[PDB]
């Protein structure tokens, strides 16, 4: 998998492709269609991250994701496209409450 | 909202554009965006007088901490009125203390409380909320905290 989580507006973001820059994320869509039948997406990438992941995990509200990679974890203000925060793992637990990690 | 993208240049504003919603923060309302603290237009009378109309009570009887000042942090502080009737002050320690305290509510009517925490060794206590308003009586009690 690649390292995306989904705000239930509709818009999954994730990162990379498989390789690429994390550069690519967005997906809020626009249009509806049948069942088996397939749809479009938008273009609009954000971030450009160096550290390589394999985690994704939002944050109780969606929000707040922490993403870790190279081992280390980064977590971030989305929409804001900041830094939310980073440090080094081992492993893991959000607080579920959507508060404390 | 219904959000819409910005060139900061020079922009662009149309119709279209697709909303998403963001939970936003609580309000909470306060016994003090409403109040205005006092000193009272007839203290003696107006102290007894609350009363009679006006008076619930709550009482506790403390045995973990013989201390009133974690009651005292959310008193003077949620409240936002005066201690007193000569009975406020306390220095670093004290040996009792009764706040009998003062300001008026909105809607015209005002919103009395005394406050007599007694130590005898425990503290046991008697909250008084008296009020010219019947909202408030209630409201002090758990206002207070």
């Amino acid at each position: 998998e690649p390292a995306m989580s989904m705000d239930a507006n509709g818009k999954i973001i994730w990162a990379k492709h498989s390789e690429v820059q994390q550069a690519n994320l967005k997906a809020m869509g626009d249009t509806e269609i049948k069942d088996g039948e397939r749809l479009p997406l938008a273009v609009k990438d954000m971030g450009s991250c160096e550290i390589y992941p394999q985690t994704i995990q939002h944050n109780p509200n969606g929000r707040f994701v922490v993403v870790c990679g190279d081992g280390e974890y980064i977590i971030y203000t989305a929409m804001a496209l900041r830094n939310k925060s980073f440090g080094s793992a081992q492993e893991f637990a959000w607080a579920h409450d959507s508060s404390e990690y | 909202f219904t959000v819409k993208d910005c060139d900061p240049n020079t922009g662009e504003i149309d119709e279209e554009g697709y909303e998403d919603e963001y939970v936003l923060e609580d309000l909470e309302v306060t016994v003090a965006d409403h109040i205005q603290k006092v000193m009272k237009v007839n203290f003696e009378a107006a102290w007894d007088e609350v009363g009679d109309e006006f008076e619930k009570e709550e009482t506790f009887t403390l045995s973990t901490i013989k201390t009133l000042e974690e009651a005292v942090g959310n008193i003077v502080k949620f409240l936002g009125m005066h201690p007193c009737e000569r009975s406020d002050k306390v220095p670093e320690n004290k040996n009792t203390h009764t706040l009998l305290l003062a300001g008026v509510f909105r809607g015209g009517h005002d919103i009395l409380v005394r406050s007599r925490l007694l130590l005898l060794d425990t503290v046991t206590m008697q909250v008084t909320a008296r009020s010219s308003e019947e909202l408030p009586v209630d409201i002090i009690l758990a206002s207070v905290g």
